[PDB]
């Protein structure tokens, strides 16, 4: 079903994109796992560590 | 010898993003013109970003105002995503007052003739009940980059300085059969403004930077 | 709001109290930041009483842990509401479903040794976007103590300081309400008698804005002019 | 973790890929055959080694 | 004050043997040093004016996996050893030497005949062995201008990789300035070698001024 609603938008079924470095501009072989992950900020601030 | 290239199109695509066109350009140029210019354009564009508000009726950014949902803080995220265009001054201060039930958008500040509004559907606020009014001061200037309040009357909210009128950078090195020459290569730079630059001024500045900075050792 | 959840986002935010969730069903007459109103339904209102319901919300204040619990209404004026519908979603809540965190566009690849073991890297764009950016509000008290050899008083009277110090202070030596003190600044204008400062200052490293200030006065000790 | 992948990754070999073969002068002309482009990172080569 | 930037200026040039230099550039505006290095770079690697040996022929080999009498190394060492041969031509593009030896010895680059106008920059550059008397080496190189890096897979001749380009090895390794106040700079470190035939130094004026040809149609 992943699959299926990848390929419903112009996804690659796969997940992974080919991404160019931003420093050198060259392609990254070996396509690489892009997406969306929800992150979150825990309460363990540097701030209040050091 | 090295063909140079020039900026031979550019399609307007809709105000916001534009595309861009140079050609000629030999084998392996239009990759580094292209990374070299988008890093630049990424990097170093001028804006008129917003940096501070003064509502009359508010104090701190963290209160909220009669008559109005949106929280100060939220109208202030709303103005420092406004797009704003000045011409011939570096700041400005740009006046806004609304009275009434509705959306208080961008359309609703003063002109300020040498200051064009881009967008005048940006929704700033909403004004819930008849007899309330809101009037602000918000103070638009030039810059470079992206400047937090962190780096630089107990009336006056600091809103972040985003000044970087570009969004996305993309580039595309395609094959330009032409001039009975074959193996040359044409560079299509899609890049989405947030319509306070023209596209072909972005790229001659981008030009300009990289041609300042070679200085240094020719 | 979560782009890939569970189904029981609503039910935590929900059961958990921090939104504003409608009591009576009915349509919404009035929204500002801090109030909703709603007038309640003929069908749904009792024989008698009229009969709309008024929903405070609870703007920025702090929670026990120093962070910030701030009710957003999330209803437009003239909009039927339902018994059992949020009306205000509380910190860390999109339209009633639980959203702690932001979804961001991630990419698993190792980057120059910027997340060599666990480390994350993060963009610009993040911290531009300010999506990651969270209001902590502390509480700072200055207390004057019935201490021998005399009281304290909290004059704005306090020696080995200038005047651009205590600039910041009111006539009655407590800080204005939205003064963006820092670290060192003083906030509450205190001496004890011996005359030495011990005022209540900023501590080291922490700035923001002065939001509220509350003066508690014990019965009988003629409260200054602030208060 | 992350030098041992590379260095994996970098001393490798696959049964043909870009600039099979050939042979060079040396290591410097290596990297500058890989980082042009016209060589695949693991390709099997004959090289100068001193 | 929105578009002057933090121009550099070249403040260290610390070398090693004439092929070989290592040129620091600071302060950079933050991201400056990543955009200029790797366009130097890529423009020096990659399309930088040169000549080389594009193609020896031999009197008596007609495969690249042969041998001939007489020679301690085989076909493929001698392909390798004219690779390396710095050379450096006139006005003229492309130009055939002929080099005829005879003797117990190194064969090295100054015995190839001095008639000409193309200098060789590396006279003791060894190009073969040979160990008897009665076999002596007869070889035509033919040598040619280009355009940086062309190897002989991209079409009684043998085919030689033609390595135009003046340089080497380019590196470059941005790292962290300073001003008086400002810190998140960079600091450009190109480490650059070269097969002789021009001044490192020179190569990177040569690969600024192509690279701001380039940009003469917008600025």
């Amino acid at each position: 079903e992943i699959k299926e609603l990848l390929k419903l938008g112009d996804l690659p079924t796969s997940g992974q994109i080919r991404l160019y470095d931003g420093r050198t501009g060259e392609q990254f072989e070996r396509p690489v796992t892009v997406g969306y992950m929800y992150m979150l900020k825990l309460n363990h601030l540097v701030d209040d560590k050091m | 010898e090295f063909l140079k290239p020039r900026l031979v199109d550019i399609e307007q695509v809709s105000s916001t993003h534009a595309k861009v066109t140079l050609e000629p350009l030999e084998r392996g140029f239009g990759h580094t013109l292209g990374n070299a210019l988008r890093r630049i354009l990424l990097s170093s564009m001028p804006g008129c970003a917003v940096t501070e508000v003064e509502i009359d009726g508010v104090l701190h950014e963290y209160s909220t105002k009669e008559g109005v949902q949106e929280d100060i803080l939220e109208i202030l995220l709303n103005l420092k995503g406004l797009a704003v265009r000045v011409q011939g001054k570096d700041e400005v201060i740009l006046t806004l007052n609304k009275s009434g039930i509705g959306p208080v958008t961008a359309a609703d500040i003063t002109h300020d003739g040498d200051v064009e509004i881009v967008k005048p559907q940006h929704v700033i606020c909403h004004l819930t009940d008849e007899n309330a009014s809101i009037s602000m001061r918000i103070k638009v200037q030039r810059g470079r980059g992206y400047v937090p309040a962190s780096t630089r009357p107990i009336g006056r909210l600091l809103v972040d300085a985003c000044y970087s009128p570009v969004e996305r950078i993309a580039y595309n090195v395609e094959a330009a059969r032409v001039e009975q020459r074959t193996d040359l290569d044409k560079l299509v730079i899609e890049m989405e403004t947030n319509g306070t630059i023209d596209p072909e001024e972005a790229i001659r500045r981008a030009a300009t930077i990289l041609a300042e900075q070679l200085e240094a050792f020719v | 709001k979560p782009l890939v959840g569970t189904g029981m986002e609503r039910a935590v935010a929900v059961d958990s109290g921090v939104t504003a969730v409608a009591k009576r069903g009915g349509v919404v007459q009035y929204v500002d930041a801090s109030r909703i109103v709603i007038k309640v339904n003929e069908d749904e209102m009792y024989p008698g009483e009229a009969g709309i319901d008024i929903y405070n919300l609870t703007k920025y204040t702090r929670s026990n842990q120093n962070t910030c619990i701030n009710q957003m209404p999330c209803v437009s004026l003239g909009e039927p509401v339902e018994r059992g519908d949020v009306l205000a979603d509380g910190p860390s809540t999109d339209l009633g479903e639980l959203a702690l965190g932001q979804n961001m566009r991630v990419a698993f690849m190792p980057w120059n040794g910027y997340n060599f073991e666990d480390s994350i890297l993060v963009s610009e764009r993040v911290v531009q976007e300010d999506r990651f950016t969270t209001i902590h509000i502390q509480e700072l008290a200055c207390v004057s103590r019935d201490t021998k050899l005399g009281p304290e008083e909290i004059t704005a009277d306090i020696p080995n300081v200038g005047e651009a110090a205590l600039s910041k202070l009111d006539e009655s030596g407590i800080v204005y309400i939205g003064a963006e003190v820092t670290g060192g600044d003083i906030l509450v204008g205190k001496v004890t008698p011996k005359v030495k400062d011990s005022s209540l200052r900023v501590p080291n490293g922490v700035s923001g804005t002065v939001i509220d200030v509350q003066v508690f006065t014990r019965d009988g000790v003629e409260k200054d002019k602030r208060a | 973790q992350d030098v041992v992948l590379g260095l994996y990754y970098m001393t490798r070999d696959c049964v043909n890929a870009k600039g099979e073969g050939m042979v060079l002068t040396g290591p410097k002309e290596a990297e500058r055959l890989y980082r042009s482009g016209l060589a695949s990172l693991h390709a099997r080569v004959k090289v100068r080694i001193t």
